[PDB]
């Protein structure tokens, strides 16, 4: 919320997907943190959308805020 | 204007 | 080469027949397609879908190698756009694919041949994201490529390289962890080698920080810092004549006796690069009378040819 | 090989006018225009500093913060400090907005503030007013929404409700707050505005607010920084940024830099060549860049472009946000700006500052020469790199405001103009972005500069601007830059391309805009264009003619000037110009000149008649678009003389009679669009309103050329393109077909009796032609044109020629047979038309061009290499239409009473052979003069010549066969026949093959005799066989009897 993470996008994203794959217990918390990181990054997150969507489909991950954020990003509409 | 433009003759 | 055209026509016909339509056969086909030269657009666009929709790690790796080798012929606006989107897919693969081996391999495959298209803003942003990768080797390669691109797009590279220099210097100065300082010093050496124009104004602070680290009470960190000062000696170009005396004192202090963890090979190399860069000759002999004795003793003691 | 022959073949009727439909490109909604320009007439500076007294709410530390507006209050006494700080703040604000009424309130009362706000509002009721508040010396604002001020004796802090404050103020105003809890002030202001909106049922967006900190946050108390931190950021961004830089750990990267050195920095904020000016310019460019990149376009235009003071305040507010973030303080603005502390451009700002100030020790002590920072050069280099491969509509480059900022100076102005023009060449979207970013006023100001090197870049940029947006003509006329463009056009040394672009700029300036029309009439434009009318450049001539026509569009003054300059007479030459585009431009000019007579003297009547007579001889024009412009010009003539034309029309139920006959010719035009327009124009005459006037889209279609990119390499040159690869593949197939046919011919000719297929057509097959390479055979019926296949055996398409019942399709041809082929359909009356997309799955019949010819049936003999087209028939003349120029080049007299039944020509030579109904077969050479064109005239037949074909070999043999069915083989170098044969007493049709000497003859008794030139018997196939054709390469023969049956034969 308060810092800039445009630099460490991979440094945080890759552990997140690995944690999602390796532990169903932390799926909710990891998805919330990832959604916050997406909201902070904005358009810079378009790189990781394919891989992350693949993981979500692989694990049926349906998060409302993450889904709406990705939809807004792909639409290009900003809020 | 909004910006000062110099050296225009 | 009686009929090389006929030979290549027959081979291309057979390759098209094979690729129009198990796992090991596809691996062999990809290796063959990437091995030697050929005469390839629809295949590239189709394999672009192929390595996306292939869960096999070996298949993805072979496809990545094949794409990189086949992209050697790199004016058509349509073809430039095709190569641009192919490169974009290649970069998103090299940033997002979990497999560190495949990420490093594709990033390495991004050679000097792709520099023109790599200098673009989006590709530079992807490289900026990639520079903060888990794999330290991938990090080093990313910083090397970015430093090499400091001349093509200075406006977008120089500020980011300055910020990464800031982070590397503070990491080296503050982090009291051997591995972290090893990676920081190695990063500094790569930045020196690849961005001399960026680091040249900051020669005084970088050298001062390296000196302060060198005076502190792990062999990887000390070897890396010695390599870094050697490269900085080349980069500065007579701009570090003030600090030659202290550099000589510390390098000879660690040069004498083998108890030091730092390697005499890198120590002698950086001493030679320092001498060549700053033109310090004869005067070191007069100031330090044991220098000749030490250097001649090394010929009787050391066994490594290097 | 045979590839070079295919490569060096002109593609007739394959150009922009033919492929692209003629019409104007629709103008997009240009919202770049500024809706309104507001001005900060007055500024109010309320300074509740309370010097010498600390507010009870905060217990400041012993050092605390003592710098307020860079003045230490305790040094010069309380009241003197208060007045001095007020004056200094007024000066700081005057640095950005000098022209404003500044009134300072120093520890004021409620009544004093009320009187000031009322007075300022009365002074500026409908304009923005700045209200600055500095509550450092008063307690923090209450949650109720009150601001503390002083009473008369300065013993108690009397609150002031924000509702009352905004009540005193109007709707248009901006407020700046510098206090610990300005967030509370902002929240209360918004809540009270919502309360006002609720009350209004039974001033939110207009008001602008800037705040120092969030409600919970407190102002920093670090001794190093000034207490008046937010105001210092908003007023002295460079000073505060340099000081903030000199405190960060980044200073360790440049030793020997200290606040004292920062204080003794040289240069002013105005002289950009100085260090301080350079830093200010870089800072402005970087903050503008961040604003444009982050904020949306609408908010960016509303904030950073509306007025100078608001734009500067927000540009400094971005720096305020970045600086205050490091001290746990979040500045607040009424329009919530997305955070900009993390934007990458701030790293460039730090790098530029570090580079610029690193020379300060030598500047101050040693006194070196200030070397200019490479920031702008590097950014322009990045913009160039983006342009190198930015063809796609990807993310816009981040350096557009940087280009705008560098345009102001002169050091990099030329390069900036070059790159900006290159960017505009990308397309209308790029030009729209350049307009939205705010380049229009500056590119307009560039016209005042007299530097001659700027002229080409300026005209290129402005041409793109006008091509996208045509409303710029008003601003161009107001700025009087049309004199700049006139001087550009009046320079012979200037390249023709830039002169053409200047002519286009003037044309769009004078497009249906009276003020520009009379301005250019005053501007000697008519004489200038006439001087630059005969330039060896088709594009220049076309646009000059278009501009000349547009100038006298409903302008009698321009018409009189053209009359004095004999502009009509000088433009008479362009009607014979080879280029149809230039001809169309000339016709448009003549028509517009005619259209605005406005009942002048008998001289005007005579000159109008002269122009009408000159335009009357362009009826026999190949280009239907030119003929459409002819219709438009004659419509101008009609509207000028409606009564006379009505009288002429009523006479039939000598000038207008000839014009009406011309209009009848245009009405009976093969082109459907031209015929429809002409018929509507003529129908308007009979029922005699203004709605009948129709304007063609030719002018806007030509204008679209500058909208399209020009600098980039054309697609055809591209070596790796799909289109080029497709053409190469077709050429490869053509070469293979030619080689295989050559092999078959060398192997000899065997008896041909195989029947590939037998189908029935709705109509009698009149004439059959085979496509040279693709397996498509064109069979023309009385009212339809069938396109069959001899491989798949299916019906592909069914066309309708559209010719009347009496007429008939006599001959056909396949233009550009090598690739991208067309179909030529020449009716017996004279109507010649071209068909495209005749045998394609995803495309329908398309008519490329059509034009009435001349005026047995009609005989055609296409010559692909030279591109010439000749039509012959009942007329005693053989015309030679040139497809490249669309004009008739030569009209050789036949010198025979009988109709020309057949015609043929030899490639690489002029050996036009024309059979005749009487029996004689004449030969004409066009190389010599017309009266000497006829070379030989031998007569050995008395019957209609069925087919006087000629062999493509150098030893051309004229195998002439008449209705008598007797074969005579003449030669172009001999006066007598070489071989004589008699085959069939009554012959109906015949066909020959150049490659294989097979003379295919018909018979009334269903016999199909296929003999040789020497007359040896080969085949007599047993079934009015009026159609036989041979494949140009394969030994294939198609035979069509009186019955509507079609067959294709092959030699095994």
């Amino acid at each position: 919320e308060s810092l800039d993470f445009t630099d460490y996008a991979s440094r945080i994203i890759h552990p997140i997907v690995r944690t999602l794959d390796q532990s169903p217990e932390l799926r909710s918390t990891a998805m919330d943190t990832l959604s916050s990181l997406v909201f902070q990054l904005g358009k810079k997150y378009q790189i990781f959308i394919p891989m992350v969507n693949k993981v979500l489909v692989r694990h049926r991950i349906n998060h409302q805020r993450y889904d709406v954020l990705i939809c807004r990003i792909v639409k290009g509409y900003t809020l | 204007r909004v910006f000062f433009m110099d050296d225009v003759e | 080469p009686q009929l090389k055209k006929d030979i290549q026509d027959g081979l291309l016909k057979m390759l098209s027949l094979v690729l129009m339509h198990d796992v090991g056969s596809i691996t062999l086909a990809l290796r063959t397609l990437g091995s030697f030269e050929f005469e390839l657009t629809q295949f590239v666009r189709h394999c672009a879908d192929h390595f996306l929709n292939s869960e096999h790690k070996e298949i993805r790796m072979e496809a990545a190698r094949t794409c990189s080798r086949l992209l050697t012929p790199s004016v058509s606006q349509t073809a430039v756009q095709v190569v641009a989107d192919v490169l974009s897919k290649l970069l998103v693969v090299g940033i997002t694919d979990p497999d560190p081996d495949i990420r490093y391999c594709v990033l390495a495959s991004l050679d000097e041949r792709f520099d023109a298209h790599l200098a673009q803003a989006e590709n530079l942003q992807a490289l900026f994201v990639a520079l903060n990768d888990q794999v330290f080797e991938i990090r080093e390669l990313a910083i090397c490529t970015v430093g090499r691109l400091s001349s093509m797009n200075p406006a977008f590279v120089m500020p980011f390289l300055r910020k990464m220099l800031i982070q590397i210097l503070t990491e080296l100065e503050h982090s009291g962890i051997g591995r972290i300082k090893e990676q920081s010093a190695r990063m500094l050496g790569h930045l020196v080698s690849n961005a001399p124009r960026l680091i040249r104004p900051y020669m005084e602070p970088i050298l001062k920080a390296l000196i302060l680290k060198l005076k502190d009470p792990n062999p990887g960190v000390i070897n890396n810092v010695l390599a870094t000062i050697g490269e900085l000696a080349q980069v500065s170009g007579l701009e570090m004549r003030k600090w030659v005396d202290e550099l000589f004192i510390i390098i000879m202090d660690m040069l004498q006796d083998s108890s030091l963890l730092a390697k005499r090979q890198v120590a002698l190399w950086t001493l030679g690069q320092l001498v060549a860069s700053t033109g310090y000759v004869v005067e070191p002999y007069r100031k330090y009378p044991t220098l000749l004795e030490v250097l001649l003793n090394f010929l009787k003691t050391e066994q490594n040819q290097g | 090989e045979a590839d070079l022959t295919d490569w060096n073949l002109p593609l007739a009727f394959m150009k922009k006018r033919h492929c692209e439909k003629i019409e104007g490109s629709k103008s997009l909604a240009q919202s770049w225009r500024m809706k309104d320009r507001m001005k900060t007439v007055s500024v109010a500076l309320v300074l509740c500093l309370n010097v010498g007294v600390d507010p009870p709410d905060v217990v400041k530390t012993t050092p605390c913060a003592r710098l307020e507006c860079w003045i230490d209050p305790l040094s010069m006494g309380p009241q003197k400090a208060l007045e001095t700080i007020g004056a200094n703040l007024q000066k700081q604000y005057e640095n950005w907005q000098p022209r404003a009424r500044y009134k300072q309130s120093l520890d004021p009362t409620v009544d004093e503030v009320k009187k000031l706000c009322t007075s300022l509002r009365r002074n500026a009721k409908e304009e923005r007013v700045l209200f600055h508040y500095n509550g450092h010396g008063v307690p923090r604002p209450t949650v109720n929404g009150e601001v503390w001020v002083f009473n008369k004796n300065y013993t108690q802090y009397i609150p002031l409700s924000i509702y009352d404050l905004q009540t005193w103020m109007g709707s248009p105003s901006i407020f700046v707050y510098d206090c610990s809890n300005a967030g509370l002030i902002v929240k209360s202001f918004k809540q009270f505005a919502l309360q006002r909106e609720q009350e209004l049922e039974v001033s939110m967006k207009n008001c602008i607010q800037l705040a120092a900190c969030e409600a919970t946050e407190l102002l920093p108390m670090i001794p190093d920084l000034p207490a008046d931190l937010f105001t210092s950021c908003l007023t002295t961004p460079i000073k505060i940024a340099l000081r903030w830089f000199c405190m960060q750990k980044c200073v360790s990267l440049v030793p020997g830099v200290t606040l004292d050195l920062i204080e003794k920095i040289p240069g002013r904020l105005n002289d950009r060549r100085t260090p301080l000016g350079e830093l200010n310019w870089i800072f402005t460019a970087i903050t503008d860049t961040i604003a444009w990149n982050v904020l949306p376009r609408d908010l960016f235009q509303k904030l950073f472009r509306q007025d100078l003071l608001v734009a500067s305040l927000f540009r400094n507010f971005l720096l305020a946000e970045r600086i205050m973030r490091s001290y746990n303080c979040t500045p607040v603005s009424s329009p919530r700006l997305p955070p900009t502390y993390m934007h990458a451009m701030w790293q460039a700002w730090d790098l530029a500052v570090d580079i610029c100030l690193s020379q300060l020790p030598t500047i101050i002590e040693e006194g070196t020469a200030f070397r200019h920072s490479p920031f702008f050069a590097e950014q322009l280099t990045a913009f160039q790199v983006w342009l190198t491969m930015g063809v796609e509509n990807r993310n816009p480059p981040e350096q557009l405001p940087i280009v705008l900022q560098v345009l102001l100076s002169q050091v990099h102005r030329l390069r900036a103009l070059d790159l900006l023009g290159r960017f505009l060449d990308l397309g209308p979207w790029a030009v729209s972005l350049a307009l939205s970013v705010g380049i229009f006023p500056y590119v307009l100001k560039l016209l005042q500069s007299s530097a001659r090197e700027l002229r080409p870049l300026l005209v290129f940029i402005w041409a793109k601007i006008l091509a996208v947006d045509s409303s710029c003509q008003a601003d161009l006329v107001k700025d009087n830059g049309h004199k700049y463009f006139l001087s550009v056009l009046a320079d012979p040394y200037m390249p023709a391309e830039h002169r053409t672009m200047t002519a286009f700029i003037l044309a769009v300036i004078v497009n249906s805009y009276h003020t520009g029309q009379e301005a250019c009439l005053q501007g000697n434009l008519i004489a200038i264009c006439l001087e630059q009318l005969n330039d060896p450049h088709p594009l220049l001539r076309q646009w000059v003619a278009i501009c000349l026509g547009r100038i006298w569009q409903n302008f009698d003054s321009a018409r009189w000037c053209g009359v004095r300059d004999s502009a009509h007479e000088k433009l008479y030459s362009l009607l014979s110009d080879p280029i149809p585009e230039v001809r169309c431009a000339a016709v448009f000019a003549l028509g517009t000149f005619v259209g605005n007579s406005a009942e002048r003297t008998d001289h005007s009547t005579t000159i109008d008649h002269n122009v009408a007579m000159m335009l009357a001889q362009l009826v026999s024009d190949g280009s239907p678009m030119v003929r459409k412009e002819l219709v438009v010009a004659l419509s101008h003539l009609v509207v000028q003389y409606e009564s006379n034309f009505c009288t002429v029309a009523l006479q039939f139920i000598s000038v207008y009679t000839q014009i009406w006959r011309v209009l009848l010719h245009l009405a009976a035009d093969p082109y459907p669009e031209v015929s429809d327009v002409a018929m509507k124009v003529l129908n308007s005459i009979a029922y005699k309103f203004i709605s009948a006037t129709v304007q063609t889209g030719f002018c806007d279609w030509s204008a679209r050329y500058f909208a399209q990119p020009v600098m980039k390499i054309p697609e055809e040159h591209d070596l790796e393109s799909q289109i080029r690869k497709e053409r190469e593949w077709r050429f490869l197939r053509n070469s293979r077909v030619r080689r295989q046919a050559q092999q078959v011919i060398q192997k000899g000719i065997t008896r041909l009796d195989d029947q590939i297929f037998l189908n029935r057509n709705p109509g009698v097959p009149s004439v059959v032609k085979f496509h040279p390479f693709t397996p498509c055979i064109a069979v023309a019926d009385k009212d339809s044109i069938c396109f069959w296949d001899w491989e798949k055996g299916e019906k592909l398409d069914y066309f309708h020629n559209g010719n009347p019942r009496y007429t008939r399709v006599t001959a056909m041809e396949y233009l550009n047979g090598q690739d991208c082929s067309l179909l030529l359909t020449a009716t017996d009356d004279g109507a010649i038309r071209v068909w495209k997309n005749f045998a394609d799955l995803e495309k329908n019949p398309e008519m490329v061009t059509a034009w009435q010819g001349l005026s047995a049936g009609m005989v055609v003999d296409w010559e692909q290499e030279t591109g010439l087209l000749m039509s012959s028939g009942d007329v005693r003349i053989v015309r030679i239409w040139d497809t490249d120029r669309e004009m008739k080049v030569q009209d050789i007299p036949t010198g025979a009473d009988s109709c020309v039944t057949s015609l043929s020509c030899d490639s690489h030579r002029s050996l036009i052979v024309a059979g005749l109904g009487d029996g004689s077969i004449r030969v004409y050479d066009r190389r010599m003069a017309l009266s000497e064109c006829r070379v030989m005239t031998y007569r050995e037949h008395t019957a209609w010549v069925v087919k006087a074909s000629l062999q493509k070999r150098p030893d051309g043999h004229i195998v002439s066969v008449s209705v008598n069915g007797d074969v005579r083989i003449f030669d172009p170098r001999m006066p007598e026949s070489v071989n004589v044969l008699q085959i069939v007493k009554g012959l109906t049709a015949l066909d020959i093959h150049p490659q294989a000497d097979l003379i295919a003859c018909g018979s009334v008794n269903q016999f199909t005799a296929i003999y040789n030139s020497s007359g040896e018997l080969i085949n007599n196939i047993k079934y009015a066989i009026s159609c036989l054709a041979f494949h140009p390469h394969w030994p294939h023969l198609a035979v069509g009897s009186n019955d509507y049956y079609i067959s294709v034969y092959s030699v095994e």
